[PDB]
């Protein structure tokens, strides 16, 4: 119960580019009430920026700042939502 | 030859708040 | 800042072998959001990755493939955690 009702979309969960940030969004409404996380995995850090929208639905934009590939989860009461962790490839500025 | 080379290997993990 | 908040312990943090995994953990829940980083440094390259779990306990896993005096750093927010980088002696298989 909890996490397998949460939704999650976004560019930011499919690819990236170094230096540019990569946003998604995510849903609750509809799961319970707690805490939710992201964590991005990686051959570099990653400056991560979070925002609770007035709408039950907040949004995520992410900075790092190496090529390689990536895995960007999302946790609701420390469990995945579905398809967590996204598996994302990060390819240098054109 | 004076050099010392030496192979390093990373991985990062940064995550939030609530 | 925060790093000195952070411990880390575990038989990988002490002595490994070649072609062998070898595991530490973290200790983060005293030291809130921030980002890890492990470099590992020696011989030859280490395959690494996190295990975080639903007990919010963090693991790491690495395997060498070379015998020799490597070192793990563990840094949180870029400073050092208590005791790192650790000396870890790598052995023959």
């Amino acid at each position: 119960g909890g996490a397998h009702k949460v939704r999650a979309g976004g560019p930011g969960l499919e690819r990236a580019e170094a230096g540019v940030p990569a946003e998604f969004s995510i849903w609750t409404r509809e799961a319970g009430a707690g805490g939710l996380a992201i964590a991005v995995e990686g051959p570099s850090k990653a400056e991560i920026s979070f925002e609770d929208r007035k709408d039950g639905s907040c949004g995520v934009a992410y900075v790092v700042q190496e090529p390689g590939d990536y895995e960007v989860s999302v946790k609701f009461n420390e469990e995945h939502i579905p398809d967590s962790p996204f598996v994302v490839p990060v390819a240098s500025p054109s | 030859p004076l050099e010392k080379a030496s192979v390093v290997s990373k991985l990062f993990f940064s995550w939030t708040a609530p």
